[PDB]
């Protein structure tokens, strides 16, 4: 079992889209203010899952990526691959040379 | 700030660690069983000790959490199953004394000794001794001598040990706010918190008594049949009025009566349904057996196995290169890893055992979707019944003929069906009255209704009155007779077998009714019906999140435990016994004494 893959489990409020949390303070479960140590109302919200090679579907590690498509008042930087056909020397044809 | 949030946080923090430790312990036990060395046993012991320490720490931490303010039934059940104090309710000295008593009883009982007189040798262990003696014995004198040596030599030395054991059990029960240890055993079947589906503890005893009274006629007919067969086979060895002896039942504990099948069969001249010769004479092995079992399970509607199940399982005896246990053990891990450890041969009994293990693995994969505190059946009998029903449905001749184990030209004779019904009766009902009597005696001795100097007296009077077994020679009160079993000396229940026997018949009847198949139950097919498989899987995925009564009602329809499937199955055999016992006496009398 691997224990290097940490993850956050408990939070006090929901997160916003496209937000990354940096602070890793302990979670407060009760009304007593946590003084930085664990207790009956203070537990560490960060844990780590276990990935084993003998685990079936649902426990295997899956690398998922998220592609965000946004556009605003700025020139385009990423487009699609434009194709190019074979030209003809002497023939009445329609041409499209870069726009 | 409330208690529910803290409880959910504790559960989420504990479930992952519990699953990890359970996976580690299972891997250590697998490496120990598959590789007997000096370090694997130490690693397994260390893993078990770490798991026990972590579980005790988590239980002590969770004990501080209340149980009344939480309205969630699942969380309440998980906390009730986790906050169990166990043996910690007593003092440290009493706890260590109980542990030492358990250890010495386990070391003494698991070895055994014959030690025949006037012979300084041939004092083998329990397995190569009394087991092989009573296995295929056909003499009265040697069986009586073995029974006397087993009940006398190993009956008087364990009387103070058993007394201290039951005293410590009663003390632990009274210290945990329970009236008796039997109350703590029966509390596992009680379900509360659900309106219209709760089951009281006092109703279970009444239901068991009613089922036993309804089975009484079948057991009396079977006893009369066995007595008639013994009189016809052993003249002047059994009286037609008195009860049957204890050493002529073919078993030391009277659990399995299959040893007298070849002697009490009325149609022994007919061939059996064994398909071992049909498979050993062709290219067949355990791999093809497991493949056909998986095909049957997927035809019924059960999910498929993972990729790790067909690559880590050692389904072949490696031989003298390394020591490997061949005992069938349902290896459950709950984290996608599943495997079966059994040296399956090309016989039929091994085929049924492999089907049973595959059903166990299917149930494990079914309830694996729940946390570690819920990866188990509703009661302690469903986990075995789920595999037993599949093993029984796979033993049908039509299924073996469709697969290829049975020849298509094999005729269907009623004599084979009668013999199969008689064998099933002798192997199932032959121990149900003994199980009920033992359970009632243990309940009464844990509650305190039996005098101290009348334990064996009441035991023998119930074995003579309720059961139809009588001892050939009476013993004194110094010989502890009920302590001759394994479950009574290792803190294991006995009513679980009866509950499993009822639940397997209930499930078989439900699957036969859902399949829209007509005819008797012994030939009713379960495969080729995805609706019944889906209905069964809908109940297998429940686990402990729902009461067992609602789980049974969702598949069978009955509110409580039912016994009518057993009667519907044994009706042909019951009528056959009534027709054969027309000119013979039925029942037994306690006035006769074979002394
Ligand atoms: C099992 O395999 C069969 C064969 O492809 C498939 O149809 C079925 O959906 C599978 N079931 C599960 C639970 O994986």
């Amino acid at each position: 079992g691997n224990y290097n893959y940490l993850y956050r489990l408990f939070r006090k409020s929901n997160l916003k889209p496209f937000e990354r949390d940096i602070s890793t303070e302990i979670y407060q479960a009760g009304s007593t203010p946590c003084n930085g140590v664990e207790g009956f109302n203070c537990y560490f919200p960060l844990q780590s899952y276990g990935f084993q090679p003998t685990n079936g579907v649902g426990y295997q590690p899956y690398r998922v990526v998220v592609l965000s498509f946004e556009l605003l008042h700025a020139p385009a930087t990423v487009c699609g691959p434009k194709k190019s056909t074979n030209l003809v020397k002497n023939k009445c044809v329609n041409f499209n040379f870069n726009g | 700030s409330t208690i529910e949030e803290q409880a959910k946080t504790f559960l989420d923090k504990f479930n992952h660690e519990a699953e990890d430790l359970f996976y580690q312990s299972s891997l250590a036990s697998w490496n120990y069983n598959t590789n007997i060395t000096e370090e694997n046993v130490q690693n397994m012991n260390n893993a078990g000790d770490k798991w026990s320490a972590f579980l005790k720490e988590q239980s002590t931490l969770a004990q501080m959490y209340p149980l009344q303010e939480i309205q969630n039934l699942t969380v309440k059940l998980q906390l009730q199953a986790l906050q169990q104090n166990g043996s910690s309710v007593l003092s440290e000295d009493k706890s260590k004394r109980l542990n030492t008593i358990l250890n010495t009883m386990s070391t003494i009982y698991s070895t055994g000794k014959v030690c025949n007189p006037d012979n300084p040798q041939e004092c083998l262990l329990l397995e190569p001794g009394l087991n092989e003696i009573m296995a295929n014995s056909l003499d009265y004198n040697e069986r009586l001598w073995a029974w006397e040596s087993w009940r006398s030599e190993v009956g008087k030395q364990l009387r103070p040990l058993y007394e201290e054991y039951v005293v410590l059990k009663n003390e632990m029960a009274r210290a945990n706010h329970y009236e008796d240890y039997g109350d703590y055993w029966r509390g596992d079947y009680e379900v509360n918190g659900v309106d219209g589906y709760d089951y009281s503890r006092g109703q279970l005893i009444e239901d068991v008594e009613h089922t036993f009274e309804e089975i009484k006629p079948l057991y009396e007919h079977l006893h009369a049949y066995v007595r008639a067969k013994l009189m016809n086979a052993y003249p002047s060895y059994i009286s037609p009025i008195g009860c049957l002896p204890a050493h002529l039942l073919g078993d030391m504990w009277g659990r399995f009566w299959t040893n007298l099948y070849s002697l009490t069969v009325p149609f022994g001249q007919k061939p059996n349904i064994d398909v071992t010769d049909a498979m050993v004479d062709q290219a067949w092995d355990a791999q093809r057996i497991f493949k056909e079992a998986e095909k049957f399970f997927v035809s019924v509607g059960l999910p498929n196995m993972t990729q790790g199940f067909w690559e880590n399982s050692m389904l072949t005896d490696p031989g003298n290169v390394q020591k490997a246990v061949c005992h069938p053990t349902a290896w459950d891990l709950g984290k996608g890893d599943f495997r079966i450890l059994m040296c399956t041969k090309v016989t039929m009994d091994d085929f049924l055992t492999a089907h049973h293990e595959m059903g166990h693995i299917q149930y494990d994969m079914a309830y694996a979707a729940q946390p570690f505190l819920l990866r188990n059946g509703a009661n302690e009998g469903f986990h075995e019944a789920v595999g037993e029903i599949m093993s029984l449905s796979a033993a049908t001749p039509k299924h073996l003929k469709s697969i290829g184990l049975l020849s298509p030209d094999f005729q269907e004779d009623n004599e084979t069906e009668i013999n199969f019904l008689l064998k099933q009766a002798l192997t199932i009902v032959g121990t149900l009255p003994f199980t009920y009597m033992l359970e009632k005696w243990r309940w009464m001795v844990f509650k305190g209704e039996i005098p101290k100097d009348q334990w064996m007296k009441k035991w023998w009077e119930m074995k003579r009155e309720i059961v139809g077994v009588v001892e050939p020679v009476p013993h004194d009160e110094t010989y502890c007779d009920p302590a001759s079993l394994f479950h009574v000396s290792n803190d294991y229940s006995f009513i679980r077998y009866y509950t499993r026997t009822l639940y397997q018949f209930q499930f078989q009847e439900a699957l036969c009714q859902a399949a829209k198949h007509e005819g008797p139950l012994h030939k009713c097919d379960i495969s080729n019906s995805t609706e019944a498989g889906q209905k069964l899987f809908n109940m297998l995925r429940l686990g402990k999140s729902e009461p067992w009564t609602l789980a049974l009602e969702n598949v069978v329809g009955a509110k409580n435990m039912n016994v009518r499937p057993l009667l519907n199955y044994f009706e042909p055999l019951f009528t056959w016994l009534k027709d054969q016992n027309k000119n013979s006496f039925v029942g037994w009398s306690t006035d006769w004494s074979p002394y």
